């Protein structure tokens, strides 16, 4: 299920999950790097019936998966709400900025 | 018997040439610009844009300016943002500008690498990830600002009016403008009043570009404006795109690069889809609507062949239309457009497509 | 004779891979990538080197040696690609291989493209 | 919860093969896929920049690569290396200086070989005369350009000596070169004439044994070399065809397109009908299993379009490839059975390899 664009927690997911690309919901894969900022989404958790704070850190430092391509755009805004945007690479800030895949952590409730 | 040469120009003249920026998002380390004769579709070359490049033609035509990201050995290595000048008819590397290492990576909406409408200056948007915004020197050849009066800002709008001048939208809701001297330092600046509600009704950034005005589609199908016909820019809006009957179906704007603006007719272009609700602003084109700006009123609307980014040709009277993969030409001389032709296998994932100017 | 002239012939039966002249083409024929037969895309660069093919003309009936330079120094163009294998043989009759890039020996490796050239009579 | 790296392969190396994946459409973004043969999964990835090329290290702790760089991909200065990456980690190590004339080319087994002791990485350069790279992995060095090696094509390691290799030459024998404890070459020998390179060209991937390898030709004809002895003997050919197998002229076709499971004997090879010039490249039609000692097919199943295999001894399997699909197969038995496919392992890809386990 989590490897599934409709999967709750992947609501503003512009990407590639990283549990198709052999990491996890919250873990990178293996040799790539995960990014120390990025953008965040509110998802509605369908059991609980709840909002939630979602961090996309993408992990970096290697190229595309190419596993698992995501666009999901709720509640997404464009740049001049930053990080609530998911048209730029939250990679631009790594070591190296190439994009591998993105995480979904849940943070909080919103 | 025969001898392979090179050296050669692009075979068909500027007038007919189109710029679409193929990101290649699977491998987007080897994204490209593909040119093409919009006229019979035919492929005349391309230029490598390495990690997410983007694309733009200089005013007169005579070179394509990249903008793009290396690294010693790709995936590690120092970092090189760079701007790029290459020849437009022989589609040869010239140059090379050093930009600091915070160029925006992202996809290729048309106000994050422009140029003064005099084309001495390429305007280019930074995230490190604050914002500012990059200037370069064309003459110079070298990165000469950094606009950090636009902090908390995005995007680059040309005020095609002034020689040196542009706008950016700010988290307030409402625009900066930026004028720069000669030297391409910022020479003066100004901050418009709230033009929308940044929580409320949330505007595409893409602009309805006019001489003296631009306009901007929201999330929820308004829109709003700002002159700047004069040193201070005056905003107002909203105005709805949707009449009674388009209320029914729920029509809301969709995609990238999604408005256009024909100036001659004040027509205004904007890719449209029903079933409106959060999380559908980027879906594809079920239709295109043209709107007159100075009526308010539709005046026509076409099936979308979802399309998500478009450009106008002023003086041909052009529109065309990109749903990441082909192109769409439409004659827009008359209010309905008439679609003239479809480019398949352009790109295989291009948000952004552009005309060489004439 | 007419034949022999790619640049005389329709636009589509020269984009084709079945070709004649195509008989031993690995890679994407830069008539299709906005050059011609024997002519590479703007700001792509020729190869000094190449593999060599033996192509047989079904219209003159005569077999002829093609050459098969690369343009290089410019990324995949993508289009048109096709990969005959007539006559080509392995490694250890190198100018007769393909499946090695014959931009290999130009001051930019990447390769972009390739073309046919008319060498003569087999 | 908190975003974590650092994490290792996460299924045991026992399970663990390595697609390269050309990326043809796209050869600067070239990378090696790393797959988990029992279930499907995906493992992880690393990139290998324009043309890849990717072996295990014997020992089964390190990947090898082999690519080139240039400063700015498409001009600058050209870097060709070899990298070591860790296997569990899949990180970069090392980066190892090659000449700029390493081999660019499809991904043949024997463009990038090592010794069996492991000590030496053996590589095909070609500039386009060829020769063979050593290079010292412990001392991370371009040690020896084998130029006698001119003239011949591909590296066949001798799995009975610590640190030699076969290639195969234009005049139609294979030439032995033994390196010394410093890698620099000790003494070499010429076999006699195997095949006729005229008459009856060999594909250059072997069906390599313990002390002996054999090869098929593009007639349907099998040489052999011997390497127990000091010297290489060599015979053939003996043909893979029956009478019925001939009427339909059936030869063998594709890349990576032999194996040889040693226990038994049984030699793997792709083969389809209506053979003629040019149709050595076809996908499989059928997999053939011969027995070497015999000289008699033992079985034949549908090829499933396959051009590149390998087999695992130990775990008597045999992986065949078609581009974009791994299919795995028991060959336990002389009929092999399919387990099962893995879909879209690559875009471009003939050559996938096991992890080394013994
Ligand atoms: C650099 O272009 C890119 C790259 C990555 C992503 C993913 N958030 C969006 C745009
Ligand atoms: C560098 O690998 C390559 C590149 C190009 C070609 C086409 N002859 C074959 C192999």
């Amino acid at each position: 299920e989590v490897n599934s664009c409709d999967y709750w927690r992947h609501c503003a997911v512009d990407g590639f999950l990283c549990s198709c690309c052999g990491g996890t919901t919250t873990t990178c894969p293996p040799g790539s790097t995960p990014s120390p900022i990025s953008w965040i989404g509110t998802c509605h958790n369908p059991h609980d019936g709840k909002d939630y704070l979602i961090s996309y850190h993408d992990c970096c430092g290697k190229t595309a998966c190419g596993r698992c391509q995501c666009n999901t755009q709720t509640r997404e805004r464009p740049g001049y709400e930053f990080f609530l945007h998911n048209d730029v690479n939250w990679c631009m800030a790594n070591e190296n900025s190439t994009f591998h895949c993105t995480t979904s952590v849940l943070v909080g409730l919103a | 018997r025969e001898v392979l040469t090179g050296g050669h120009s692009v075979s068909a003249p500027q007038e007919n040439r189109i710029y679409v920026m193929d990101s290649v998002f699977m491998h987007l380390t080897e994204s490209r610009v593909h040119v093409y004769d919009y006229t019979n579709g035919k492929f005349l070359g391309m230029v490598p844009t390495a990690f997410n490049g983007h694309v733009q033609v200089s005013n007169d035509g005579k070179k394509i300016y990249t903008m793009t990201t290396y690294h010693e050995r790709i995936t590690r290595g120092k970092r090189s943002d760079v701007v790029e000048v290459w020849d437009a008819d022989k589609l040869t590397f010239e140059k090379e500008i050093s930009l600091p290492p915070k160029r925006v990576q992202g996809l290729n909406y048309d106000g994050l690498f422009r140029q003064t409408t005099d084309g001495k200056f390429i305007v280019l948007q930074n995230a490190s990830p604050a914002t500012s915004i990059g200037i370069v020197d064309v003459a110079k050849g070298d990165y000469v600002e950094d606009v950090t009066a636009a902090a908390g800002c995005w995007s680059v709008i040309p005020q095609p009016n002034r020689p040196r001048s542009f706008m950016t939208i700010c988290g307030d809701g409402g625009l900066l403008t930026i004028n720069l001297g000669e030297d391409g330092k910022v020479a003066s600046q100004s901050r418009s009043k709230q033009m929308f509600s940044v929580k409320d009704d949330p505007i595409f950034i893409a602009p309805a570009l006019d001489k003296d005005k631009a306009h901007f589609v929201s999330y929820y199908g308004n829109v709003y404006s700002a002159d700047f016909s004069g040193d201070e820019v005056k905003v107002d809006g909203p105005w709805s795109l949707l009449n009674d009957e388009d209320k029914a179906k729920n029509w809301v704007p969709g995609g990238y690069n999604l408005v256009g603006l024909h100036r001659a007719s004040g027509r205004m272009y904007v890719f449209m889809h029903p079933d409106g609700k959060e999380g559908t602003h980027k879906f594809p084109a079920a239709e295109i609507w043209v709107m007159d700006t100075k009526t308010k009123q539709r005046v026509a609307r076409i099936p979308g062949r979802d399309a998500l980014s478009m450009t106008i040709d002023q003086q041909r009277n052009l529109m065309l239309t990109l749903d990441g993969g082909n192109v769409n030409v439409y004659d827009i001389s008359q209010p309905e457009p008439k679609l003239l032709r479809t480019i398949e296998g352009a790109a295989e994932a291009s948000l952004q497509v552009q005309f060489h100017p004439v």
